[PDB]
């Protein structure tokens, strides 16, 4: 019935993706020690 | 109503979440591994702990020049040892 | 710039004598200092009588010298003023006064030597911000 | 004629989730590139030749003293292009030497300008009149004044105000210390129509919703409205007799009193933003000259206007060695100014 | 599902538990769970403290709030505020905890399981929130109880234990109080005292005997109206002056909890009696009063004659007069005079400080007291580095008197709000307005305009 | 008809051209005597020693200020919190060089505008309102008593008190930035956020509605002609501006419920100086801004400086500044 591929979809991606891996790399940060 | 699926029909539905288990925590753990294998440091040129100073020195490492200034700061890193 | 040995090397005694700690030990020296210390001594200044702080050349000229891990350690287990010339025990945080500063009842030897090295060390690691006050903030 | 351009403009303008149009060609690269750079400069990127500052959560700072900061004093008003002469494409250096605080501060400048399109566009196309476009012009008005104007008055963007939270407030203390900021009348107006602004916005919200017609019968009054229903959900009577009689004044005209909503905090921002035009030439409301003469032949006059110049005098010598590494401020503990005992 | 939507009730689920109003039954389960969780936190929280505790520590450096409320009862606690036996922290935590599963399963019981009306199944427990007879007859029933409660603060001072002392001469100490304060103008005074500077209202309860003795009057005055509101209904008076239904009695009390928890925070940060500076730290005035004592003493050591030594504004360095005259420390602390404490008190003589007993009388416990309190001064960052706002990390403090007073103002302001939510409300309501207004019968409209 | 019922209905009566009621019977009188007080002590006031230092400070117009430097100067700090109505005073001479006129103007006027809260309760009570506009109105009132009267509580004097004076707020300012780090504090964070936004929702609503005005008049004339007083139907057509506003974000974005929307615009400024309020009035009890100082260490130990270490450099030159003349002792604990 609908599409999968829309331009909603690129714009929630171009933010979505991103985010994902600098909250896993930011999470690593939490145990870097001096 | 545009015509895209509702968001509520989508997160609700087995075939996102079976794609998404897979990629969300795969990017996660490209995200940690930017970071665990240093990467990060050398990419962005930011120091680690050991290497905002040398070992004797106190003065920042300031940049003072416009047009030579790429030279400045490969010469602060070379000071390093 | 990294904690090394010789940054941890720190005179044990008058006659010259060094002693190496370890990273384990300066920092166990840091947690108990703050433990026991650093309420008024956060820095190296002295937060009720600023005139003495805890910067090397000051102790260094104390009576008898306290730049060193034994004079410290002596500190601790009966201070004096800094002419030597007075006891002050009684208002001073020491193993002879634990009944009456209770934090001090739970300090070790090995803890009062960990302690006395953080106290010698920092000055090396901060320069002039040991001791240094607001100032240096 | 139904050529490409007519085609592209049909595709550009369809009803989807997100609006595009022929704005979103400049709005969403700009912006998302604005975002994205504040984003990956404050968890990767350092301030330690620029300013002698950690300023990532690589390096251990937190969300409120993450930044991405300014260019070193040294760099002038370069545009600091990846391609320049400063960094000559290494992206590297660019990190060190501080072009992502123009790449953030030149690509939000045009994506304001995209954001400000769109209102136009999208106004055109509903049949709405684009009073939100005018209304948007003094957000503008600020970003330029405050992140472009005043450096270039200055002596390079190093005084720009670096795009971070605790940077931000450095850059409150520094123009108290520095420009006297608060004395200044253009910074008065902007205070009035800020805080002007959210008194009607609470006054406004509570008068309505305490003088709203029963209109069903539940406990919830919100349900007892219909989006296309032509009365007025709210007793504009009522509401005018309570404030003549709280305040001696009320609103009559429903008109007016939107038109003014609108007025008090744009009026406000755009008069703030003169006023940082003025110092991005040093050209201050620091002193009252009158004053002055006064308290330099008498002793015994004091004023909270001498009070606070004191502060100022503080702020100055105490933060600009650290604030300005460039200038190798050296003062002796002697020569700082400070009260008894403090 | 009765009353369980919007549609049957009216209420939205924002606003869901309204829809307990009239379901008496229901709503004696959400209180009775709820008071559950007050006694929940209560134990866990003792048990929590008492696993972090520290002996040889001053509890003020450990982050307590329970177990100062605890010791101050004079469990586990001797001379100067030492702990010497860290039981019945253990059991008071334990007794708590415990009873909580008590009354979390009355609570849940009564609210998903019992009646939801309790008029149906018994007229005792059954009420009607108009019915201003039974409504007096419940709070008459709960003001015994609460009089009970303070006599049991009086059989703990009198008959077991006593309470702990800060003022007991010997350096503080728990003490039996043998000879509470029983005249009325002792314990009433406190009332008509101003609340300013000097005077401090009740705040300024300064002894034990005065504090026994008056919660020998609360007691007594509890139990008598508790029996006074079971036997009499409001008169006629009183009839007229209110509002009378569920909502509007919940307004008083919120108005009645906003008024306690304002006096409270004023409680903790000026009171060292009932608040034993040995267990909560020094208050704001005790460790200001305290810098100026530490270098007095400090100064004299150093050969200053303290009583002459004129300051740089004119006013002695360290010594000044208060505007009536006293003799009192100098320097900002100027505004503190009014502080009293066991460590201060005798260098005082009928004029204030007295000099001679300044230049020959101090003791070495008074130096350390001060120059503890100095160096524990309720002063800290939210992120716990305790200190005036500049200075570094790395003393990890920050006083129970601001943590209490701070927490307990901010809900004593949100419970002002309340009381002028629902006393607003309540009105609206009883009068039939409070949905909005009758379009065809809008008052307004039948008014003479104003001009 | 007896003459205590005739009172009561005159001054409960709702056909004043200004609504008395009874909190108005406490309003009326304490804001007149604020008001004069204010007035006079703003021109000819002599100067008064704030700090208890015999210092005294210029505030009236007569003594050399301006609008823009005058103030009411805050009671000196020999007093601290005591209680100082002219009776206590030996002469009219000592009260004011005390700073007595302070605590007579902010003790009346803390007292009127508090009856000015009940005042709006009570007037919406008397036409058949809802009655949260004064829920609403305690935002502002709790800002107020937190700088005048809960700050010098918790400090110990009405000396550190916000004085009545432009350039006295910010001299205030000022010090409270040195001794609490407020800028690092999430209660004035909220408080920015609840006064930015509610500046952009000013702008944002009064923008949308005047966007969607019904065409009523001609160009020649005013658009605010075309909304009549006490017309029965809507002056805008709210579907066409959530029809923009709702392409200009997403449709999900936009209100289409007037009345949320409204609630919405009162919450968020309200709430927003709810915080601010409470976080003078918890910096009142010393529980102060974020401390990041030193907080970030290289691997030897050397301090590495933020952005909050620069705002502590600026809060020192405060600290050590002000009331230059005032500390005899090295810590400012109150
Ligand atoms: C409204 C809505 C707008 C919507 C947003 C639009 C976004 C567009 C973005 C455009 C960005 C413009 C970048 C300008 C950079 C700049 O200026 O860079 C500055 C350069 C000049 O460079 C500066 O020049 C200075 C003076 O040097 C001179 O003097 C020196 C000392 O004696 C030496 O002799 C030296 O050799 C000599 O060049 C110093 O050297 C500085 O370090 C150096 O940065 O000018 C130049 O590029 C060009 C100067 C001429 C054009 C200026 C017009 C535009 C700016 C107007 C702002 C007014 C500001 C005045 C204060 C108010
Ligand atoms: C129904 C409503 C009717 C209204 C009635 C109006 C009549 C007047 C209202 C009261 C006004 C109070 C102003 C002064 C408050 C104050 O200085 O409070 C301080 C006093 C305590 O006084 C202090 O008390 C001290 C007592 O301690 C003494 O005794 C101790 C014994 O341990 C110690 O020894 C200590 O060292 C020693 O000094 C000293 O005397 C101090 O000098 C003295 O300042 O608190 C107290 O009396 C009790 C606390 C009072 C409440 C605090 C007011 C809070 C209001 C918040 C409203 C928010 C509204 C928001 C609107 C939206
Ligand atoms: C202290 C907090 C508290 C308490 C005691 C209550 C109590 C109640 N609420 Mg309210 N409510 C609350 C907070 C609370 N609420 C909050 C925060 C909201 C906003 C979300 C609401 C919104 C709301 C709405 C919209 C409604 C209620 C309703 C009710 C009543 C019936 C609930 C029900 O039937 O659930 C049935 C749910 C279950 C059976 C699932 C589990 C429930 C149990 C009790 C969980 C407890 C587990 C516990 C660990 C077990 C311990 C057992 C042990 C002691 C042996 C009940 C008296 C209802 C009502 O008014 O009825 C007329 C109703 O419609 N509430
Ligand atoms: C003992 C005190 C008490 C009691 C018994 C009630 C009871 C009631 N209130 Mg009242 N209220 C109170 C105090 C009280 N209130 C206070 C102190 C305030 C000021 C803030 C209010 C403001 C208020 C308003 C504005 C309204 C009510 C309403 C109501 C009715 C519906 C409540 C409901 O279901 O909420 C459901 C509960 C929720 C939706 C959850 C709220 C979540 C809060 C905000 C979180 C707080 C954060 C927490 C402290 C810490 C963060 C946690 C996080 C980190 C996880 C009910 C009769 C409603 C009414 O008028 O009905 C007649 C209504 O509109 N109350
Ligand atoms: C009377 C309330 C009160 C007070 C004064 C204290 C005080 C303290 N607690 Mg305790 N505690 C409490 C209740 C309280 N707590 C509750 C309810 C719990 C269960 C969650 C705990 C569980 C607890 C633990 C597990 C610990 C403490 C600890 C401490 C100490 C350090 C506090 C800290 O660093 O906070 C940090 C500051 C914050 C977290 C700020 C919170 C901000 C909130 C969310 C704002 C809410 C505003 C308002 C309520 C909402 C209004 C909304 C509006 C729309 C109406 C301090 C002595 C620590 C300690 O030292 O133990 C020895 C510790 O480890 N407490
Ligand atoms: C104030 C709280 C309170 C109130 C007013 C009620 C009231 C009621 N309960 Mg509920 N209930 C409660 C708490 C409460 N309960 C608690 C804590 C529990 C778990 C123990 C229960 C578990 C419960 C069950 C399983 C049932 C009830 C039932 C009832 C109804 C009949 C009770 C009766 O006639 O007993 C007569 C009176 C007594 C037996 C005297 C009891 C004396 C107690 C146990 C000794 C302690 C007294 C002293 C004051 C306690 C101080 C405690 C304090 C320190 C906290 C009545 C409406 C019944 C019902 O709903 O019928 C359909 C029913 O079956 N209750
Ligand atoms: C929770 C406790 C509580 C509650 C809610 C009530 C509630 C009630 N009482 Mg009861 N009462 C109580 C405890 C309580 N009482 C106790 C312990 C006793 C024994 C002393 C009494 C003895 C008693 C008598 C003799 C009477 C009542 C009456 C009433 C009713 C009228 C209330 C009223 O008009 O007050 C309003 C308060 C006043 C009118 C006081 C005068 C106004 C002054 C000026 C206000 C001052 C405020 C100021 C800020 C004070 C601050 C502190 C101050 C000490 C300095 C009301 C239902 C009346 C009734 O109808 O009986 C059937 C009545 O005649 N009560
Ligand atoms: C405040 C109650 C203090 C605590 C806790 C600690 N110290 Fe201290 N220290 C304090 C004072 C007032 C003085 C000067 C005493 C005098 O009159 O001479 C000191 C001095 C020292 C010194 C000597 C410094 C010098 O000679 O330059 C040392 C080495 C010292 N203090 C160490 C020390 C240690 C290790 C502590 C924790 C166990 C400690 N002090 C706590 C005040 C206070
Ligand atoms: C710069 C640059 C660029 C770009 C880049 C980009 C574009 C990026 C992006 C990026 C991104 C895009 C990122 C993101 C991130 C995100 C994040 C990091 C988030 C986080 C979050 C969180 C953490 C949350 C929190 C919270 C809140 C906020 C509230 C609610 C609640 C919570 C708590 C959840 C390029 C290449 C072109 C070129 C070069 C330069
Ligand atoms: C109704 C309702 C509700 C509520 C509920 C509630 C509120 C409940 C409560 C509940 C409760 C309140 C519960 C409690 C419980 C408890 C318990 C269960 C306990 C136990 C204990 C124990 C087991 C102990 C142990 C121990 C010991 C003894 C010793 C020491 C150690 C330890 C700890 C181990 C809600 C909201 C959800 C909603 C719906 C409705
Ligand atoms: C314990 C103690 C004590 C004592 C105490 C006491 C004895 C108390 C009492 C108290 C009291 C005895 C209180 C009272 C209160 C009251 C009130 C708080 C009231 C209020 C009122 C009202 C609120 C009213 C209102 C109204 C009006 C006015 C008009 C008409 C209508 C109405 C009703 C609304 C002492 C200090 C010694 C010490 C410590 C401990
Ligand atoms: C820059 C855009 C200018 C439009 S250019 C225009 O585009 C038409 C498409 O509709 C063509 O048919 C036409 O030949 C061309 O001149
Ligand atoms: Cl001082």
């Amino acid at each position: 019935s609908y599409p999968i591929f829309t331009v909603r979809w690129v714009a929630v991606h171009t933010l979505a993706v991103p985010t994902i891996f600098f909250l896993g790399a930011i999470a690593a940060m939490q145990f870097i020690q001096r | 109503t545009t015509g895209e699926r509702p968001f509520s029909d989508i997160i609700t539905s087995v075939r996102y979440w079976v794609i998404h288990s897979i990629t969300i925590p795969a990017l996660f753990i490209a995200g940690w591994l930017f970071v665990s294998t240093g990467l990060a440091y050398d990419v962005f040129g930011t120091p680690r702990p050991d290497s905002y100073y040398a070992q004797e020195q106190r003065s920042i490492p300031l940049v003072t020049d416009r047009f030579e200034a790429k030279q400045q700061v490969e010469t602060f890193l070379e000071q390093l040892k | 710039a990294e904690l090394t040995p010789e940054v941890l090397t720190v005179p044990l005694n008058s006659e010259g004598k060094t002693i190496t700690l370890t990273e384990k030990q300066y920092l166990e020296g840091k947690r108990l200092f703050q433990y026991a210390c650093a309420s008024c001594h956060v820095g190296g200044i002295t937060k009720t009588n600023p005139s003495l702080d805890l910067r090397t050349e000051t102790l260094a000229l104390a009576t008898p010298p306290r730049d060193n891990i034994e004079g410290l350690v002596d500190y601790m287990k009966n201070p004096t003023t800094y002419d030597g010339e007075q006891e002050i025990a009684e208002v001073h945080p020491s193993l002879r006064s634990a009944d009456i500063f209770p934090k001090m009842r739970n300090l070790t030897e090995k803890d009062l030597v960990a302690i006395a090295g953080h106290i010698l060390v920092e000055p090396k690691i901060l320069g002039d911000k040991w001791g240094g006050g607001k100032v240096y903030y | 004629e139904r050529g490409w351009f007519d085609i592209l403009d049909d595709w550009l303008k369809r009803d989807r989730f997100v609006f595009v149009g022929w704005s979103g060609i400049l709005l969403f690269p700009c912006a998302y590139l604005a975002l994205g750079g504040w984003l990956t400069g404050t968890t990767f990127v350092t301030s330690w030749y620029t300013h002698g500052l950690a300023s990532s959560y690589l390096e251990g700072c937190n969300f409120l003293t993450v930044a991405v900061s300014t260019p070193a004093n040294s760099m002038g008003h370069s545009l600091l292009l990846l391609w320049g002469p400063e960094a000559q494409g290494d992206f590297t250096r660019w990190c060190q030497l501080g072009g992502l605080w123009t790449f953030i501060a030149l690509h939000g400048a045009f994506g304001l300008i995209g954001f400000m399109l769109r209102q136009f566009e999208i106004a055109r196309l509903v049949g709405v009149r684009p009073y939100n476009a005018i209304a948007f012009s003094a957000p503008i008005a600020v970003f330029v004044s405050v992140f472009l104007i005043y450096p270039l008055g200055q002596s390079s963007w190093f005084f720009a105000p670096s795009f971070g939270v605790a940077a931000i407030f450095r850059f409150l203390l520094f123009f108290q210390g520095f420009h006297n900021w608060t004395l200044n009348p253009f910074h008065m107006m902007g205070v009035a129509g800020v805080l002007g602004g959210a008194l009607l916005c609470a006054i406004h919200g509570a008068t309505v919703e305490n003088t709203l017609f029963q209109d069903g019968e539940g406990a919830s009054t919100f349900r007892a409205f219909n989006p296309t229903q032509a009365e007025e959900t709210y007793s504009m009577v009522t509401a005018n007799r309570f404030w003549s009689q709280i305040f001696g004044i009320a609103f009559s005209n429903k008109r007016w009193l939107h038109f003014f909503m609108l007025f008090v905090p744009v009026t406000g921002l755009w008069m703030s933003a003169i006023g940082v035009v003025g110092l991005a030439l040093n050209l201050r409301s620091y002193d009252f000259i009158s004053q002055e003469i006064r308290a330099a032949e008498d002793p015994e006059f004091e004023t909270f206007y001498t009070k606070n110049l004191l502060l100022n005098e503080g702020i100055r010598a105490w933060m600009a060695p650290q604030d300005q590494p460039h200038e190798n401020f050296v003062f002796p503990e002697e020569v700082l100014p400070r009260g008894n005992a403090l | 599902a009765t009353n369980r939507d919007q549609e049957s009730s009216g209420f939205a689920w924002w606003a869901g538990n309204a829809r307990l109003i009239n379901l008496s039954g229901k709503l004696l389960g959400a209180h009775v769970a709820h008071a559950g969780l007050i006694v929940f936190w209560a134990g866990a929280m003792t048990l929590f403290e008492l696993a972090h505790f520290i002996p040889e520590k001053p509890m003020y450096e450990q982050g307590l709030i329970l177990i100062p409320h605890i010791a101050t009862l004079g469990w586990g606690v001797g001379p100067g505020g030492e702990v010497v036996d860290t039981f019945p922290f253990f059991v008071v935590g334990v007794v708590h905890l415990i009873s909580s599963a008590v009354l979390g399963f009355g609570g849940v019981y009564h609210a998903i399981r019992g009646p939801e009306t309790l008029e149906e199944y018994s007229s005792f427990f059954g009420y009607d929130w108009k019915d201003k007879n039974k409504m007096t007859t419940i709070l008459g029933f709960h003001l015994i109880v609460l009089g009970i409660g303070a006599l049991l603060l009086v059989a703990k001072a009198m008959f077991f234990g006593g309470l702990y002392d800060t003022w007991a001469p010997g350096g503080g100490d728990v003490r039996v109080i043998t000879n509470p304060t029983l005249d009325p103008r002792v314990i009433f005074g406190y009332l008509l005292k101003s609340p300013f500077g000097g005077e401090g209202w009740i705040v300024s309860v300064n002894n034990l005997e005065d504090v026994v003795g008056g919660h020998i009057w609360i007691g007594l005055i509890c139990i008598a109206g508790g029996i006074w509101h079971i036997l009499t209904t409001p008169f006629g008076w009183a009839r007229r002056a209110f509002i009378w239904s569920g909502e509007a009695y919940l307004s008083y009390s919120l108005g009645a909890l906003s008024m306690m928890g304002f006096i409270a925070t004023c409680f903790v940060w000026f009171n060292n009696t009932v608040y034993p500076s040995e267990f909560y730290g020094p208050t704001g005035p005790e460790a200001s009063q305290a810098q100026a004592m530490t270098f007095l003493i400090r100064d004299q050591k150093l050969g200053a004659n303290v009583g002459s030594a004129q300051g740089p504004t004119g006013l002695g360095k360290y010594l000044m007069r208060s505007p009536t005259g006293e003799i009192i420390f100098g320097g900002e602390t100027m505004r503190f005079w009014d502080f009293r404490g066991p460590w201060l008190e005798p260098l005082r003589g009928p004029n204030g400080l007295d000099l001679n007993k300044i230049k020959n009388d101090i003791q070495p416990w008074q130096e350390r007291r001060a120059a503890e309190y100095m160096t524990h001064a309720p002063l800290g960052s939210l992120n716990s580095v305790g200190g005036v706002a500049t200075e570094i990390n790395s003393v990890n403090f920050v006083s129970p008197r601001s943590w209490l007073a701070t927490s307990h103002f901010v809900l004593a302001f949100f419970f002002l709000v309340g009381h002028l939510w629902h006393a607003g409300r309540a009105r609206a309501a009883a009068a039939g307005f409070e949905k909005g207004i009758d379009r065809e019968s809008e008052p307004v409209l039948s008014m003479p305009s104003l001009d | 008809a007896n003459l205590w019922e005739r009172f009561c209905n005159w001054v409960t009566s709702t056909d004043n051209r200004l609504y008395v009621g009874w909190f108005g019977v406490i309003m009326i009188p304490t804001l007149l005597a604020a008001t004069i007080c204010f007035v006079i002590a703003f021109i000819a006031a002599p100067p008064v020693d704030i700090d208890g230092i015999r210092e005294p400070v210029s505030g009236s117009l007569l003594y050399g200020n301006n609008i823009i430097t005058g103030a009411v100067v805050p009671s000196s700090n020999a007093i601290g919190l005591h209680f100082y109505p002219i009776w206590e005073a030996a002469s009219l001479d000592e009260w004011l060089y005390n700073g007595g006129p302070y605590q007579l103007i902010i003790f009346h006027f803390l007292l009127g505008a508090s009856c000015y809260m009940g005042r709006q309760w009570e007037l919406s009570y008397r036409l058949g309102m809802r009655p949260w506009i004064c829920v609403a109105y305690s935002a502002p009132l709790a800002s107020a008593f937190a700088v005048f009267l809960i700050y010098p509580i918790g400090q110990g004097s009405f000396s550190d008190g916000m004085p009545l004076g432009i350039s006295g707020t910010f001299n205030f300012m000022i010090v409270f930035q040195a001794e609490h780090n407020i800028l690092m504090h999430p209660f004035h964070q909220l408080g920015v956020a609840g006064v930015f936004g509610g500046a952009l929702f000013c702008a944002m609503h009064g923008s949308l509605v005047t966007s969607s005005l019904i065409r009523e008049t001609t160009e020649t004339e005013s658009a605010n002609y075309g909304y009549k007083f006490g017309q029965e139907e809507e002056t805008y057509n709210i579907v066409a501006a959530h029809g923009y506003f709702g392409r200009l974000i997403f449709q999900y974005a936009s209100f289409n419920n007037s009345r949320s929307l409204h609630f919405f615009l009162a919450a968020w400024p309200v709430v927003g100086v709810w915080f601010a309020a409470l976080g003078i009035s918890t910096m009142a009890f010393n529980l102060n801004g974020f401390n990041f100082n030193h907080s970030v260490i290289d691997a030897k130990g050397n301090v590495i400086n933020t952005w909050a270490d620069i705002i502590n450099r600026a809060n020192l030159g405060m600290e050590v500044m002000h009331e230059r003349n005032a500390h005899n002792f090295p810590l400012d604990l109150a």
